[PDB]
């Protein structure tokens, strides 16, 4: 049974926890940037008029 | 300089002193740009300056987000499965500007 | 718990189950990284705090010893290695730092599969180093050195594995480790990255290496220096690399050549077996006084063995002689007065003066002088500046005919940058040695009319320092006439002549 | 007015009094005017501006402190000066052309008169940056999926 599970990826747990947390952070950053883009376009229209 | 819009001033005029600590979370886009539009006695000229400022800020934020994401993805692909005269100017006429009289 | 598990040299098996191991490890990890660093360092962020600090130092020391005693499972090892790498990146934790040195070096000793992981976890966070003048160098040796360099030396010395061919292949593993680490460092260092550089870090590393070049109790430093030299020269010779990396490499080579020649010219100006025996016994006593000396001793042993093999390779009389050498080596390996610090220092100095490194400086000069005829301006400028620094350290080196023809050629070169570099060399040399300048004055004072603004200002500065420093020189009048002659030439030059 | 200083180096060499005696190298023109009405923003009673010119050095001294050739331009803009406009400065025998000028040039003149030229230039500059951030955002979404 050990020989079947020889090539297992150790350190997997830390990978999972840390990278899920960091993915959460990145998603929030991206959403904020998107809202900002929308806001900029609105201001540009006001200035043109 | 001074004001809750000094950051955008700097980003629109000088842009070099603006540090990686400022750019990131100093200004809340959806609030500050909203503040710019109804602000009292705003000249069109200064408004255009502020527009370029805020767009530069946003572009920098995009740059940093891309860099950090790329770093993360490069990380995740790792794992641990244990199993003589060569070139002189010809004489001095090249550099020997002669003395006047 | 960590004292009870370890204290006896021997216990029955299964008196310590891995659960308490994991518990104390994660405990120290969380408590340390969440309570100690914030209150001890404003970078991350009453008497009970210092109490807990002392507790953690005792814990990590005892835990290092425990990890040395028995084998363990890799899952624990990942946590232990991360916790032990952690302390090198906050400020006022010196004693904790050197206990962590002990822990990390034990991990690096035993298991030969995590070395790459420790190298990566060191390399990743090199930006987070302190780089503050106060408290930078806090590893005593006056004469302080940086910390991560002490860790690096300890690591490279650690993997020696002294039990036939084992000695050979183990020393080869050591050489490969050093070459790999140093290559990764330098290649990542040279080119300018985004928002952060490494050149000051590497400069400090090399200044450190030079500071710890030949002591009784830090071998492998000369090994690092040798591999560094060979890597640098094979790095900036060719024309495929980028620019800034060639510049930085040539700078490092200049620094090491300077320090080497200066320490040389100011220091020097069966008996071998007796010397080895005396030094080794000195080390043996000091093991009892202080740990970590065992690794150095084993390193010296392996290096003597490989040097005897290389002396075989380069007869039956010297074949039998070197086999008597090797047999005595085996004797002392199997065996595993009054000599002190200065004596041992001189002993290892001599034994180094036998090695093929002290006769490298000559080579270095030749290498630099191959560079001077090349097709890139910045490279020639830097070659000239590094040569100038070399010359101004040992002023009796403007004698070799190749250096003469080099500096003359570059004085007539067709780009104002290298011309001002050459005239700066020649001017510093003239200012240093007061006499013996009446031979270079003509070739100097020819250069006033040189169609740049650099070279003119440099020659005027040199002339001003002459006319202030050593009056009653014969050529004062002509110097005054020419400097007054150039009063109308430019604007900045005008200001300089006017104020002078 | 910025427009004059777009000439070849020969013209700069030829823009110095070469009359008699020695030949000069450092000409300078100073103007002192008073923004008592505070039309010009920097509060003083007699603002001084000079432009030291040499064969290689061109510098603006605003009340004895050096400037960087852009702050002064934005300052003059705020004052009401249009640094690039030939308008309100009419060279000898060149007035007729303002009437027989083609229509588009007169429209550009009127648009500047409105005070909407700097805004146009900045908006035109900003659009390129906007497009490049769009490319960046596409790349970011790709990497998130990975």
């Amino acid at each position: 049974e050990l020989k079947k599970y020889s090539h297992v990826n150790k350190k997997a747990l830390d990978q999972f926890v840390n990278f899920s947390e960091q993915k959460e952070k990145l998603i929030k950053r991206q959403e904020e940037l998107d809202r900002g883009y929308k806001s900029i376009m609105e201001l540009m229209n006001v200035l043109e008029l | 300089k001074r004001g809750p819009l000094a950051k955008i001033w700097l980003a629109a005029h000088w842009d070099k002193k603006l540090t990686k600590a400022h750019v990131f979370e100093c200004n809340l886009e959806s609030s500050v740009e909203s503040i710019i539009s109804p602000k009292v006695k705003m000249a069109l000229r200064t408004s255009g300056h502020l527009l370029l400022g805020v767009v530069r800020i946003y572009h920098r934020k995009a740059k940093y987000l891309l860099a950090d994401c790329n770093e993360a993805f490069i990380k995740i692909k790792m794992a641990f499965r244990p199993g003589i005269l060569q070139e002189n100017d010809f004489g001095d006429f090249g550099m020997d500007d002669r003395e006047i009289m | 718990t960590t004292i009870n598990i370890m204290t006896s040299p021997n216990m029955p098996k299964a008196v310590y189950i891995e659960d308490v191991i994991e518990r104390v490890i994660q405990y120290t990890k969380f408590h340390l990284q969440n309570t100690l660093y914030p209150q001890y360092d404003p970078v991350y962020r009453q008497r009970v705090i210092v109490m807990l600090y002392n507790k953690v130092c005792d814990i990590v020391s005892s835990l290092s010893e425990l990890l040395e005693i028995q084998l363990l499972t890799d899952t624990t090892i990942l946590q232990v290695s991360s916790m032990g790498i952690t302390p090198f990146f906050v400020e006022n934790v010196s004693e904790l730092q050197l206990c962590a040195i002990k822990l990390v070096t034990a991990v690096f000793s035993r298991y030969e599969k995590h070395r790459q992981l420790i190298l990566e976890e060191i390399f990743t966070s090199l930006a987070r180093l302190p780089t503050s003048k106060r408290s930078l160098r806090n590893f005593r040796l006056p004469m302080y050195i940086q910390m991560v360099t002490a860790l690096v030396l300890q690591l490279i010395q650690c993997v020696v594995h002294l039990p036939d061919v084992v000695i050979t292949n183990s020393y080869e593993t050591a050489m490969r480790t050093a070459q790999n680490f140093l290559s990764i460092f330098l290649k990542k260092c040279g080119s300018k990255q985004g928002e952060e550089d490494y050149r000051p870090l590497f400069e400090n590393f090399v200044q450190d290496l030079l500071s710890t070049v030949n002591k009784p109790e830090w071998p492998a430093a000369e090994l690092l220096l040798s591999l560094l030299g060979r890597l640098l020269v094979h790095q900036f010779s060719n024309k495929s690399t980028e620019m800034a990396l060639r510049v930085a490499s040539l700078d490092y080579l200049g620094t090491v050549a300077a320090r080497l020649r200066k320490d040389a010219v100011t220091s020097k100006m069966d008996e071998i077996q007796q010397l080895q025996k005396a030094l080794l016994d000195y080390l043996d006593e000091n093991t009892e006084t202080d740990p970590s000396l065992v690794f150095s001793r084993k390193f010296y042993i392996a290096q003597w063995f490989r040097d005897t093999t290389l002396e075989t390779e380069k007869k039956e009389i010297e074949t039998t002689g070197q086999i008597m050498h090797r047999a005595e080596n085996r004797k002392k390996f199997l065996r595993s007065d009054t000599v002190d610090y200065d004596d041992a220092c001189l002993i290892v100095r001599y034994l180094a003066s036998m090695r093929p490194f002290a006769q490298s400086f000559d080579i270095y000069l030749t290498q630099i002088l191959r560079v001077l005829g090349e097709n890139a301006i910045a490279v020639r400028t830097k070659a000239m500046k590094c040569l100038s620094e070399v010359v101004a350290v040992d002023p009796s080196i403007l004698a070799r005919l190749d250096m003469q023809r080099g500096v003359h050629g570059r004085l007539m070169d067709n780009s104002t940058s290298v011309r001002e570099a050459a005239v700066e060399l020649l001017g510093r040399f003239v200012l240093c040695r007061p006499q013996l300048a009446e031979q270079y004055y003509d070739m100097l004072i020819e250069r006033i009319l040189d169609t740049g603004i650099s070279v003119r200002k440099r020659v005027i500065k040199i002339l001003r320092d002459i006319c202030i420093e050593q009056p009653t020189f014969p050529k004062i009048t002509e110097m005054c006439v020419k400097m007054i002659r150039r009063v109308n030439d430019e604007e900045g030059i005008k200001k300089l002549v006017n104020e002078t | 007015s910025d427009e004059f200083s777009h000439l070849r180096p020969e013209q700069r060499l030829a823009l110095l009094h070469e009359g008699t005696g020695p030949r000069v190298i450092s000409a300078f023109v100073e103007i002192i005017f008073d923004n008592s009405d505070n039309r010009l923003p920097i509060d003083k009673e007699e603002v001084s501006l000079r432009r030291v010119i040499g064969a290689k050095k061109d510098q603006y001294f605003l009340d004895k402190k050096m400037v960087t050739k852009n702050d002064v331009m934005n300052l003059l803009e705020s004052a009401g000066f249009s640094r690039s406009n030939p308008y309100y400065i009419v060279k000898q025998g060149k007035i007729n052309q303002m009437a027989t000028a083609p229509d588009s040039q007169r429209l550009k003149l009127l648009r500047e008169v409105a005070g909407t030229r700097v805004y146009d230039e900045r908006k035109e500059e900003s659009i390129s940056l906007m497009k490049e951030t769009e490319g960046k955002r596409e790349k970011i979404n790709e990497l998130l999926k990975y």
